[PDB]
């Protein structure tokens, strides 16, 4: 029977009774390219890999037996997808499976920083005490009314039409910009379109990223386009850490030029406070990129990816798969 | 009975209860 | 004529209003024992938050109050049937923070479901978080919102606000409330219930919108606290009488409750290092804030002094537009 | 066992079962009080009647046992509610059983007057033969976008929140105008409110009547207030026939300031198209006041109203009674 | 060069555009037979409505053709593999009565349930109701909106639209579509089926949003028609040739369907007295203007002129945005 | 079973099926 190695993870619980009378499965708890066994470079089908690796082309020649890749998650940026196309791989992933989790995600830290709760209730733990009216108006100075603002958002896919959807509730103003998308888009949603990324960054209150990593887009929010920003605005990135450059991000707030700022990915990980550009930064909210946790989700997402790979190995590539995205590169 | 090729077996993961087998 | 604050220090918004017609003092007390005794004797009308509370033989001592209007909405702290029989009318500011109350309650409902403020708590504390079986340890507990059951006690201009945003999340929505009429549930859609038993055995989230007059005092008992279902949450932003917190202490420890966000306290100001809630696990406390806004303290401060002028320049009650007490008046 | 009759009507198929063993049930199918049989104006303890016949003062001294009167609806300005507190005579309705089917008809009218619908199909059967583009446009004429149109509701009580939340999903922009109600009512809902009569007039494209009956509105909708509308505006009527001036009215429609109108309640009824001020006026629709019929409808209206005469019987008054509305007049 | 317009009279809006660039003409014609020769040799550019139908062989008549733009959205009456071989690009409005059509389909489920066409209809032909049990029969058959279900077959712009406004009435949404990538029910909250046959199975009311290719000819056939529950309804806005109305007519007398509104039909124009629905009950029919309005009109008119001014100042197709033979044009 | 007291039988309501009893 074929092998099946899990590139970086240790439990195996869910995915073992189904891959269990079509394949052997073995991890490798991995956290580089350099760390993985000999056995697998030489006597592998397929492989499944978290967020937490990268493979390059160097990297994928060094496998002699590999035909498919699955990532379990939605994102496929870690992975070179035109060169795995030449070599003949094929590589899937799971589209769909925690898209209601990311956008309640999103509006949680909206709420955060127009209502401030996490620095309030983080007031309370270091010893501080109000009593008066006036020390209440100054703890919590710089509340502001959600009705009446206009959000930004950048790129309009699964996750920015969930969010669009419930920011109406509130009374929000909702622009995007996006320009792969067809005409008429927005005329269904009843939503308004902008043509260019300077447009919307003058008409925003607060910017939201939605969009994906390719290479056209590394570095989006950079120096000179965070200078075209309105005066106290707020920023939310919960898509990916490559499109904030963070070493113009901490100067702005300091300067006063933007309010606040919540962030779920970061160009470098883990995340410490003691250490990179924003060591030091008022205003900042950090959750360890945990956007996409859930209970549910989780059992959701490891069981189809398992049943990707037996169709693949009982079947016939690339007609079997059903979420395949080098179709175009496979030859 | 997951097949353990953790060739690099370092220990930068302490996930879970303490481990007191003998 | 002579207009004291009771509690307070600033009066640079309700001075410009009252400068004409009377004239404007502040006290900056906080009980009823530190009010001067020129206050008690030639004053008209008074200014209060909710940090002071009056009684009988409190209003007894003054000589020439005719009016007190309450900055807010809530006036549980004053007795409002004892001072109808000595005259005195009572006013409020009914509608100026809706909107930020319902927001404010919306995010701590996201916070206990999609768990925000201890992950941000945890990573200032230096925890270290690098794999993925990592990430699922320390974010153990969250859970998806679609399918879930809210429960709503008290449907009033707060109660309704809530609900409305709460549909767009995917929640199933009740609520109890003895005191409406017939229909009210038909023209936004919701689902009624009868008794209060019935609304805690069918909830997994709930929520207090009431006021607090004198049949619901303590109204999350010892004995109610056991009717909730294993492992529902609870968001207090109305009143601190309304929970005995002695019962709420021994609900988390044990396991019953997964966790409760609270705004409002029986005794305040809150610390965490003193009360019974001194050591209770999955809890989320706030300085009793969630009205605070630029907009909203503004516009709540010059509706205040407007009623005055009114007051003092026309008829009582009949000039006056928020009265509370116009039945108990004589 | 005493006598319950039904003063208007002929069916009694649903109350027989519930008043069978506490009552004696009749019914007189009466068109006007000189219709009604000796006997009821002697022996009757309780009575039910619906909106076609109305009661004054007179009509209710030739009682000399009634105690109860029981309206199958909602509205009661047809009983003269003050003069019956006086002789002891309490007066029940039934408050919300019909609610959301009034305002998903209301909804069908507000469409088509924008979308014409009716006037299209009615002018295929007069034989109407349309088949180039040019006659299709000629045909249709009138057509508006209701995204970006402004409403206007007069009275907002439970019919009049159903239909605001539901025009709010199609684009318009709601307003409305009620002197009874409390402050920060529209903060709740997010809609806007005004403080006179007039200025909703000034700024409104179409003007929908959700308001009650008093002595106080009577032709609400006069001859001056009527030329204080915008040019070229519409008007719905769903509520009572008192509330506007056919007269008037028809004026309007000829000359062009009133677009259109849909009426489903009348000054007098039943209705003709060929008799009345009406009798030729362009740009018409009316209905023979059935926006609140259906078939779930029907049945517990009339089953509620049989269980409160029963309360009454075996009770005291108006202590068992729920729904009351002459309370304060009771002696 | 001259550009001629196919079907229609009226060019008051093209005119000004197309004034320094082009020559412009009409040709009023209501078949391929009555095009002038003139056209047929010195013709660079055309614009065509729905009326007229074009195959291989009267593409094969033209000489200097090179682009074809159709004024609306819908361009299943022009061969688009077989123009692309001959080297003609064809263009098309995409969205611009979006939300005119999704109002319209909103209008026709109103009229099913809360019955208003036809009582509007008896009152001209002289019925008199005064009693309450004569407005219970001539207004019978009225059903209450909440709790029902509609199903909706291909989820596009107008599907898009219909599902969002259908759920402010209590609807419960169901949508079948065969083309389109997964997770797109999850963004907007919706359910989702894999075959039409069980979409029929638990639908109350069905309604047709999809295109007409040439795997779904005659959709709705005599074998499918059986499958639809027990007096359901059906709506149809999308095109004519998805419905066999030959089928439907007996549906219609025997009573398995309540009843039905068409604004499309296979052979046009309509008319009551002609046509396999002759005498068939509880039917309501419009003259195919879901489309029309003040506004909409014009953006149309004006878009498809300055598609044309495009092309003869610029290189096909890269200077064109709405192409729909790009694929097979050579 | 409910009493008819229609003490003005009139007609001015046809308002159901044909009554064709003997
Ligand atoms: N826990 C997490 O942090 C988490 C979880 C899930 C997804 N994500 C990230 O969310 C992002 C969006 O996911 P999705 O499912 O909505 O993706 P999607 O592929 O369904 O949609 C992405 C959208 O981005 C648009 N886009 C691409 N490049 C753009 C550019 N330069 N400017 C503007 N728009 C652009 C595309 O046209 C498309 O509309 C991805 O980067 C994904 O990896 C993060
Ligand atoms: N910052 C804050 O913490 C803050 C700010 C504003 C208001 N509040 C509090 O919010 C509460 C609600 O305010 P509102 O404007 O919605 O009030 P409201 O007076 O408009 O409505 C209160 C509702 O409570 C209902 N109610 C009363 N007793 C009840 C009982 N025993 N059980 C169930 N329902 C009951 C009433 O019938 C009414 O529907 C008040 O207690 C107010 O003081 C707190
Ligand atoms: N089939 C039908 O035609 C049908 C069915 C049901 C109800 N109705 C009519 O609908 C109307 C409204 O019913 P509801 O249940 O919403 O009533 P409701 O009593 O619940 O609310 C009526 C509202 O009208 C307001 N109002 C009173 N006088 C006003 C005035 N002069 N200007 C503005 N607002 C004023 C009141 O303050 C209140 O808000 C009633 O007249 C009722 O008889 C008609
Ligand atoms: N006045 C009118 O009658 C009028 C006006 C405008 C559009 N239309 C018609 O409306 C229809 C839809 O327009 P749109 O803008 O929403 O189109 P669109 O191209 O944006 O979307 C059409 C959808 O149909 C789906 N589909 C295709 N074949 C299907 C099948 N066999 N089963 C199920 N789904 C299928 C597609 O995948 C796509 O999701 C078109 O036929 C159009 O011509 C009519």
């Amino acid at each position: 029977r074929p092998l099946v190695a899990l590139l970086d993870g240790r439990d195996c619980t869910v995915e073992m009774p189904i891959l269990k009378d079509v394949a052997t499965v073995a991890f490798c708890d991995a956290q580089s390219t350099q760390e993985i066994h000999e056995k697998v470079l030489n006597e592998a089908v397929g492989a499944l890999m978290y967020h937490t690796i990268t493979l390059t082309r160097e990297d994928l020649e060094k496998f002699k037996a590999l035909r498919i890749i699955v990532r379990i998650g939605s994102g496929f940026d870690n992975i070179d997808i035109k060169s795995a196309g030449d070599l003949g791989i094929a590589v899937c992933n799971v589209p769909a499976a925690s898209v209601e989790e990311t956008a309640d995600s999103t509006l949680c830290h909206i709420l955060n920083l127009y209502r401030r709760a996490t620095w309030l209730h983080q007031a309370l733990r270091e010893g501080t005490r109000v009593q008066s009216v006036e020390q209440i108006r100054e703890v919590a100075s710089g509340a502001a009314r959600i009705r009446g603002e206009t959000l930004g958002i950048i790129g309009l896919g699964r996750v920015g039409q969930a969010v669009a959807l419930r920011a109406k509730a509130f009374g929000f103003n909702v622009l995007f910009y996006d320009p792969y998308l067809s005409d008429g888009v927005e005329r269904a949603l009843g939503l308004q379109r902008v043509s260019t990324l300077q447009d919307l960054l003058f008409h925003s209150d607060c910017v939201t990223l939605h969009c994906g990593l390719n290479e056209h887009n590394h570095h989006l929010i950079n120096d000179f386009t965070v200078k075209q920003m309105r005066q106290g605005a707020f920023l939310v990135n919960t898509a990916r850490g490559g499109l904030v450059d963070e070493k113009a991000l901490a100067q702005a707030l300091k300067e006063g030029r933007i309010r606040g700022a919540a962030l779920d990915v970061h160009e470098s990980e883990p995340f410490s406070f003691s250490q990179g550009p924003l060591k030091d930064a008022p205003n900042l909210i950090c959750t360890p990129h945990a956007a996409w946790y859930s209970e549910q989700a989780s059992i959701e997402m490891r069981e189809e990816a398992a049943r990707e790979i037996r169709r693949a190995i009982t079947g016939r590539i690339p007609d079997s798969l059903k979420n395949c995205v080098n179709k175009d590169h496979l030859t | 009975e997951a097949l353990d090729l953790s060739m690099k077996s370092v220990p930068w993961l302490k996930a879970g209860a303490l481990d007191l087998s003998v």
